[PDB]
């Protein structure tokens, strides 16, 4: 390991001499306290190292040691139910060994070296192993953690430990080359983990919300963006996604949040219950926490650490949902870092490579054939918070250029107590056409046409708002008040969804299909009756309005009988009416 | 339709690629068979001469200790030094006087840098 | 409204360009100062 | 055939590194950077002097050190190996196959920058191209040898129009009056800064109707190194020029989302610390875009042609 | 029909095998040429 | 002890000293000249050849032959104690009230360590500021960061003094509570003038509020490094008190615009390339290190609340200072120039104001169960009234409906009685009573956002309940 | 050199109604025609080349498309000179430097064109000089000054841009030649803001 001494100190920038042989971007420990930093420039016998924490109190001549490796994360058992900072430091153990403040130069391990794990070998001596293969399994709560050979390691198995209790440090497999394979390994956060092949977005990512799953769907392995208006219930939607979506593991990244905002999420999650198992939701999530007063480098590396952990869990063959909160704060941290490097700004002070970094983060999502031959996927939902809702921000413009969906959350709908408060006019999705065959094969062959009809009815309702604004609604004739009322029925009974209710919090695809079928059939018969000469007020008090309005709260298994009963009642009622 | 002719074309391309890589494997086997036969001293001395001609101010000559006795003759001729190294075989390397430049003349490197031009030449020979 | 909005957008570009030019000038003069100190003292 | 190594690395910062004793590296040459682990990276000589030569690394510089890194000359001028068997293939924008098939055998190696056409050698474009779209064909007809861009927006379907034009483009020799024999036609498709979803869409669109049998694809993903986005249109146009002016093909070149090309150019220019232009874009952007767009045309005494349809999205309309 | 695809596949395999055999009828001369070129 | 005399360069605020490798980065030093006068300085760069020192105040008498430099402290530290209550300091901890220096219990670095996010807990208790438009509509919660946005000519200093004079907790509204929980105020002024200094001193001394306050006062002609250091010392004292003696402290930062200007000047003096609009690139990080020192800690009974005050440079909320402040704080309170010119004090404008943590500090078991609905109804009614006030200028009063006229009267009554409280001190119950009296002007059933229970319980009181002595 | 400058008193007939009537230009005068892309600068200049009453026309294609020079080279030999009745190309001189040709040569091309125009003036003819775009010449100056690392004026242009433009435009005028005859040079320059 290259070792040297401090030559010059000027704020966060430190120049060390005698560092010949040190490599670019290697993590170095500066001073007697061992403050960590990166090498950003090499010149002759000297290296420019920039420290994460404050450098106040350092003296010229103190040792500088290079670890020889770039920024990396430890990947292995023990990450679930954990809470980490932007450089993977376990906050709970830091609190336990330090108190309420984060002192400088504290050293803890990301994975506990003391806990015992139930090793179960799945290989024998004489086997040939290549990167991504499974050496064995370890139980981690409800998950069977698969110990994977690192992607770059190949060889032949020499000896394998028997089943028993071991820490993450005992070598479980030894190769003929002498290499020792442990329960964990390290990986650079800025290099994507390899796969065999990337698959097409053929299957949907079912979130459990009717509006998101029907009108603006996202495929598994896709990407989505959402704004962050205050009072719009963004956090409720995010935790509903965590609870109900079909992902196996959830990774939550908070990079630049306010202190109290991080307190809210750190207090709320330990109380949520996973509906699949009935136990805590925290057993299947990983939390990354960063407040605004934490070091800039951690705030910048938080999203890369999160996506690397998500990629690891994907490589184990799971389906992972990654939520990155306030990527605008990450962009602000990137802008600050670029400013300290004295780079020429592009547009609104941001560095010219902002779009490149955003693309490098977002392109890691996707459904792949892992090196072990299994299937896994990572889905990214990243929040964007413009300064005042300005969609012309460089961050928003770059984000919308690469994402496949955009769920425009609106404060106005929340003001009128409409939940979820998602504006269906500004939102869009690019996954409907590719996902259509899955709908035809798995829910109904008519489903896409029904969805298109519902969207057309919504657009027609939106088209009349000028007349409704200029003139009171009741002055309009029967056939247009009919579309106004059917749009109101749609808004109240299909788009709206109460996340706090015991059965309405989650809605399957076939339930939504049945509701749409009922609504469209009622609309068709209502238009026919209107042409038959009935008044609109006669239709407005038919028996089936309560039946349609209460379709939301029926159970999932009870729903088919209720649906066919209501379909019968629709035809029955309109025959009684003239 | 074209859905059949595409299969013919892709099969032809795969076969041609397999033929060329088999030719490459035979070529590399033939090249690595060279040190076992008495043709090696002349070709290695010629490669050392070429390396020394590439560096007008060359200081020292570096190769594996097996080739050092044969390169002693060139060392006495041009006046450069010689030293042992477990370097890549089928070639000889040299070190410049300043120590900042260096040339390498391994035969496997020559194959690697010449195959791109030899491929189109041998393709006509194969067909 | 569109005309005033376009005028605002144009003024923003002008001010941004002037700021960028000033940043470039400061960078050049700092480079000259550093070169002078580090090569001639 | 032998190779020369340079080990006088004296300074590394960002995307630049200085080599001390390399006086025989020519300006604009392409080099290989090898570190201690054996990984090799590309680079280009952007400035050479007696004290040192300046090399811009084609990618990130993690892992390089002043003790073990070495530099070797690859070729004096950047070149591409071209052949007529490139039809029906897919490449990554730097010239390497990504469709799973063996590499081609280069019939010739050509510089990617090309040379300017002599204005005396040109001739006036005089024949049209049928794109199958009524508005273009009737009111804004495309002519062999023209460069006619498409000004798109942030949510408009530029990709669909590009794919449709690629599928439907034809030459219509019967209408020419003389009833001439059928003439070869080809499409060179270059995508810059593309995402995985659009890549799959384009692949399926080209595979669905068999149009891929007459097409050459250069596909550059958004997560690729930023240098590859600079070189993709140049390789596409090199292939187009070779086909058109050595085999009398009527080639159509479609460059998708030149806005990403402009972003990459701005990134590179800001890396080299040049004087900026109107919105941070390099001042020489006009000349750089001209060196791409003016490679199209028709040449006197030759029957082939090159036609370009750039596609770009106007920011904020 | 699928029969046309099968016929095309059989023709492709036959032509590929013919090309492979024709190439095997020249391999040693090509190898000798390559060694003639690569050697100094 | 040991003195360094190898001075080789003096220009502006900087001087270079040779062979000073023993000086740690950031250390505080004393500079002495031929006449014996001593000045302070900070080490901003250390090298093997020379060290760079930024001098406090001015370098008028210095020379290269007789000047010497000696070390004072490796890290800037402040001595703290419970004796600091009732004292005044100049911004570097030097007393200025004429009383003897305190004997410190401990000396703490002024740059504070970050709070561990897992150690924080959720704020759930409110502070009674005594101002209706703050207590009712923009409630301040213990542990919140709620800034005030003011103009150039607006009376923000008077509002700050009034809040410091009136603010208190209300333990008797939370269950049974505890009658005694210590409360303290830390007041920090940056770049103020002599007039404002005298105003603050008189206001604090004339009412006994000094006995429960600590003052850090920095004048406009004082050195800028002192202006930089002042808020950190104030927050160090606040943190020490709150998290070692279980006090509930309220911290008021008088002008953050002056702090930002001082930061810009210090950055420019060190030859750093500025970011957007000439401000330092790391301005967001510095502001975050200042603001994020407030909060409530699990297992601790103390708390820290921050009320930054900053004047918008040209009434532009797009300016970098307010824009970056918005990202870090939970809402804002905005003063209105129109209300000020109309003669209303305090000129707080409810419509642009917002408190993002209000929903947690109000309800049952704290304040009163009708609080949130009453605030929402007041907001909506005031908006309707101010719109009808513009409409009536064109169409006339007679063309309005009865409800529009009633809204128009409600807006005027609201401005005259709810906002224009003057120097009067109002409890939360008094403010709620006034709000209900003003809501009684509107007809029942128009109160859409209030449940029928509270309407039955409280609606129907006449304005004379406060009109008797407004 | 010349003997004496003269006050222009005769029109430069362009053949276009709006320019000849509303905004005339004299024989020794100068004119600028700015406009965005697609406005009609090149068509106007080609119409001036085809139809004006000047004895000799010098066309300077500084930094523009090659097809625009090819069109001239192809069409002009077939057209008829408006006054002498011969081929139109027999009175025209073309200096071409397209966009993808070397940048530094634009400045050389401008001066070559103006010097040839001055020579033909010295022979006693009336010459019209068409400059395709001076903005490309300004861009070349900006690039060269960027290599020299000079401190730039507004928008990165060198501070001496205005002096260069004034020196170029001052060569026009109706003069008494050193040989005692009378000649003139008319300069029309397009700008591409
Ligand atoms: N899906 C939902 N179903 C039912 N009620 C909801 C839903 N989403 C939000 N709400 C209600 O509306 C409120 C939204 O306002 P609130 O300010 O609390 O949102 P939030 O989730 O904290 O998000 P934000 O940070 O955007 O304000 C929630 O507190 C809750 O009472
Ligand atoms: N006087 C005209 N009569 C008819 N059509 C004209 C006339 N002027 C311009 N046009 C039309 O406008 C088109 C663009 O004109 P032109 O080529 O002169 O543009 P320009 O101003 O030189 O632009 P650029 O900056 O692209 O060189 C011509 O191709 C022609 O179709
Ligand atoms: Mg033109």
């Amino acid at each position: 390991m290259i070792q040297g001494v401090i030559q010059k100190i000027a704020g966060p920038a430190v120049i060390a001499k005698g560092m010949l042989g040190a490599r670019m971007y290697d993590i170095c420990k500066v001073g007697e306290e061992g403050l960590v930093g990166e090498i950003i420039r090499l010149d002759g016998d000297t290296a420019f190292v920039q420290v994460y924490e404050d450098t106040s109190g350092l003296k010229v001549g103190e040792p500088v040691v290079s670890t020889g490796l770039p920024l990396a994360v430890e990947l292995g058992p023990g990450m679930l139910n954990g809470i980490y900072d932007g450089i993977q430091r376990p906050l709970e153990r830091i609190r336990e060994k330090t108190g309420i403040y984060i002192t400088r130069g504290v050293v803890v391990h990301a994975l506990d070296r003391e806990k015992k794990w139930a090793w179960t070998p799945m290989v024998k001596p004489g086997d040939e192993v290549r990167g991504g293969m499974v050496l064995g399994t370890v139980p981690e709560f409800g998950f069977t953690h698969k110990i994977l050979v690192p992607p770059d390691v190949r060889g032949r198995v020499k000896e394998v430990k028997p089943a028993g209790e071991y820490t993450v440090e005992e070598p479980v497999v030894v190769l003929e080359d002498g290499t020792e394979l442990k329960m964990y390994h390290t990986w650079p956060v800025r290099r994507a983990r390899p796969v065999q092949r990337k698959l097409d977005p053929n299957t949907p990512f079912l979130t459990g919300m009717r509006i998101l799953d029907v009108l603006f769907p996202v495929a598994m392995g896709g990407t989505a963006a959402i704004p962050g208006p205050f009072g719009a219930g963004k956090s409720v939607t995010q935790q509903s996604l965590a609870k109900w979506s079909n992902a196996d593991v959830v990774v939550y990244v908070g990079c630049g949040e306010r202190g109290n905002e991080m307190t809210d999420v750190l207090v709320e999650f330990p109380e949520l219950t996973d509906p699949k198992t009935g136990g805590p939701l925290m057993h299947r999530t990983v939390l990354i926490a960063n407040t605004s007063n934490m070091p800039v480098a951690a705030r910048e590396a938080s999203i890369y650490v999160g996506v690397t952990i998500a990629e690891y869990f994907r490589d184990q063959g799971f389906s992972v949902a990654l939520m990155a909160d306030s990527t605008s704060r990450w962009a602000e941290a990137l802008r600050e870092i670029s400013s300290r490097l004295e780079e020429m700004p592009a547009e609104e002070g941001y560095p010219p490579y902002l779009a490149a970094r955003l693309a490098a983060f977002y392109e890691r999502a996707g459904k792949v054939i892992t090196l072990g031959g299994e299937e896994g996927a990572v889905t990214i939902v990243g929040a964007v918070s413009p300064p005042g809702g300005d969609m012309s921000e460089p961050v928003t413009q770059s984000t919308l250029r690469i994402v496949g969906a955009f769920w425009r959350l609106d404060a106005s709908l929340a003001f009128r107590r409409h939940f979820p408060a998602i504006n269906w006019n500004g939102s869009y999705s690019l996954f409907t056409s590719a996902l259509d065959p899955w709908y035809r094969e798995n829910v109904a062959e008519d489903y896409p046409e029904l969805r298109d009809a519902i969207s057309e009815l919504l657009q027609r309702e939106a088209g009349l708002q000028e007349i409704v604004q200029l003139v009171g609604p009741d002055a309009l004739q029967d056939a247009e008040r009919l579309v106004i009322e059917v749009g109101r029925i749609i808004r109240e009974d299909f788009l709206q969804q109460n996340a706090y209710h015991e059965v309405d919090a989650y809605c399957s695809m076939k339930k939504a299909y049945g509701i749409m079928k009922m609504i469209l059939a009622f609309y068709k018969e209502a238009e026919a009756a209107i042409k038959r000469g009935v008044s609109i007020d006669e239709i407005l008090q038919l028996p089936v309005l309560e039946r349609i309005g209460r379709a939301r709260y029926v159970s999932e298994e009870e729903f088919p009988a209720y649906f066919e009963e209501a379909m019968k009642e629709i035809q029955g009622a309109f025959k009684a009416l003239a | 339709e074209s859905a059949g002719e595409l299969l013919v074309a892709t099969a032809r391309t795969q076969a041609r690629g397999e033929v060329l890589e088999e030719v490459r494997r035979r070529v590399r086997e033939a090249l690595e068979a060279l040190p076992q036969k008495p043709e090696w001293p002349e070709v290695v001395r010629k490669l050392a001469l070429e390396a020394l001609e590439a560096l007008p101010g060359a200081k020292a000559l570096v190769a594996n200790p097996e080739d050092l006795p044969h390169l002693e003759a060139l060392a006495r001729e041009r006046g450069v030094e010689l030293q042992a190294e477990p370097a890549l075989r089928l070639g000889v390397r040299a070190v410049g006087a300043e120590g900042k430049t260096q040339v390498e003349n391994s035969l496997l490197a020559r194959l690697d840098r010449a195959w791109d031009a030899l491929s189109s030449k041998v393709a006509q020979a194969l067909w | 409204i569109p005309g005033i909005r376009a005028q605002i957008r144009f003024i923003q570009q002008v001010l941004e360009q002037r700021e960028r030019e000033d940043t470039f000038r400061l960078k050049r003069i700092k480079g000259k100062i550093e070169a002078r100190e580090a090569e001639e003292e | 055939l032998l190779k020369k190594e340079y080990t006088g690395i004296t300074y590394i910062s960002g995307p630049l590194l200085f080599v001390e004793n390399a006086k025989d590296l020519a300006y604009g040459a392409i080099v290989d950077i090898k570190d201690g682990t054996g990984r090799v990276r590309g680079g280009q000589v952007i400035e050479v002097s007696e004290e040192y030569a300046v090399i811009q690394v084609f990618e990130e510089t993690t892992g390089l050190d002043l003790a073990t890194t070495s530099v070797s000359l690859v070729e004096d001028v950047a070149r591409l190996g071209v052949s007529k068997e490139m039809l029906g293939r897919r490449f990554n924008g730097i010239g390497k196959p990504i469709d799973g098939l063996p590499p081609i055998t280069p019939e010739k190696r050509l510089p990617i920058t090309g040379l300017p056409l002599n204005p005396v050698a040109r001739r006036k474009p005089e024949q049209f191209i049928q794109t199958g779209i009524s508005t273009i064909d009737v009111m804004n007809t495309l002519v062999r040898g023209q460069k006619l861009p498409i000004f798109s927006g942030s949510g408009l379907p530029a990709n669909e129009i590009a794919a449709q034009i690629a599928r439907q483009a034809t030459v219509r020799p019967d209408l020419s009056g003389e009833g001439e024999k059928e003439e070869p036609f080809a499409v060179v498709f270059a995508a810059m800064g593309i995402t995985q979803r659009e890549l799959s869409y384009f692949i399926q669109e080209f595979e669905r109707t068999g149009a891929l049998s007459r097409s050459v694809l250069f596909l550059n993903k958004a997560d690729d190194p930023t240098i590859e986005r600079i070189l993709t249109p140049r390789m596409a146009l090199t292939v187009a020029e070779y086909l058109a002016f050595e085999h009398d093909y009527h080639v159509l070149v479609i460059l998708t989302d030149m806005t990403n090309y402009c972003e990459a150019l701005r990134e590179i220019g800001a890396a080299r610390e040049e004087i900026p232009g109107r919105r941070g874009y390099p001042g020489y952007m006009y000349t750089d875009l001209a060196t791409i767009y003016e490679r199209a045309g028709v040449v006197e005494g030759k029957k082939g042609s090159v036609t370009q349809i750039p596609i770009l999205s106007m920011p904020d309309d | 029909t699928e029969a046309l695809l099968a016929r095309y596949r059989e023709r492709a395999e036959a032509e590929a095998k013919a090309v492979r055999e024709k190439a095997m009828a020249r391999l040693d001369e090509a190898v000798a040429l390559v060694l003639k070129e690569v050697l100094p | 002890k040991k003195e360094y005399t190898g001075i080789t360069y003096i220009s502006g605020p900087l001087l270079f000293v040779e062979n000073a490798k023993d000086l740690a980065y950031g250390a505080i030093v004393d500079i002495k000249d031929g006449t014996g006068r001593v000045r302070g300085g900070q080490v901003i760069e250390v090298s093997e050849e020379y060290a760079v020192i930024q001098v406090f105040e001015e370098t008028t008498g210095l020379d290269l032959a007789t000047t010497s430099v000696s070390l004072v402290e490796d890290v800037a530290r402040l001595g703290v104690s419970k004796e600091m209550l009732g004292r005044r300091f100049n911004g570097i901890g030097k007393p200025i009230d004429g009383l003897p220096p305190i004997t410190p219990e401990k000396r703490l670095p002024i740059t504070g360590l970050p709070l561990n996010p897992v150690a924080r807990r959720k704020p759930e208790q409110f502070i009674q500021t005594g101002i209706s438009t703050i207590d009712v509509m923009n409630t301040l919660v213990r542990g919140q960061k709620l800034p005030i946005f003011s103009g150039s000519g607006l009376p923000a200093n008077e509002i700050a003094a009034q809040i410091a004079r009136q603010a208190t907790v209300r333990p008797d509204l939370s269950g049974e509570g505890e009658k005694e929980e210590p409360f303290a105020v830390v007041f920090a002024a940056m770049g103020i003038t002599q007039r404002e200094l005298s105003y603050f001193i008189q206001e604090f001394e004339r009412t006994g509020a000094l006995s429960r306050s600590v003052l850090f006062l920095n004048k406009a002609d004082d050195p800028t490094i002192e202006r930089i250091l002042t808020p950190r010392m104030a927050l160090t004292v606040a943190e020490y008190l709150a998290f070692e003696h279980d006090y509930h402290v309220l911290v008021i930062l008088t002008d953050m615009t002056n702090y930002c200007e001082a930061l810009r000047e210090i950055g420019a003096a060190r030859e750093e390339i500025p970011g957007r609009r000439g401000y330092p690139g790391y301005m967001y990080t510095d502001l975050a290190t200042i603001y994020e020192r407030a909060g409530v800690v699990e297992g601790k009974k103390g708390s820290v609340t921050q009320i930054p005050i900053l004047s918008m440079p040209d009434d532009d909320r797009t300016h970098p200072i307010p824009d970056l402040t918005g990202y870090i704080t939970e809402g804002q309170i905005q003063l209105s120039r129109e209300l000020h010119r109309k003669g209303i004090y305090p000129p707080i404008d409810p419509l642009p104001s917002l408190s993002r943590l209000m929903n947690n500090g109000v309800g049952k078991g704290k304040t009163r169960e009708d609080h949130k609905q009453v605030s929402d109804q007041l907001y909506s009614a005031y908006a309707n009234g101010v719109d009808i006030r513009k409409l009536v200028a064109i169409i006339g009063e007679d063309a309005l409906t009865e409800n529009d006229r009633r809204y128009l009267q409600f807006a005027d009554a609201f401005e005259r009685f709810f906002i224009n409280q003057g120097q009067q001190n109002r409890s939360i119950e008094e403010s709620l009573q006034i709000a209900w009296a003003l809501l009684s002007m509107l007809p029942q059933g128009e109160l859409k956002r209030i449940s029928k229970d509270h309407i039955g319980k409280y609606y129907g009181q006449k304005l004379e309940e406060i009109w008797g002595a407004p």
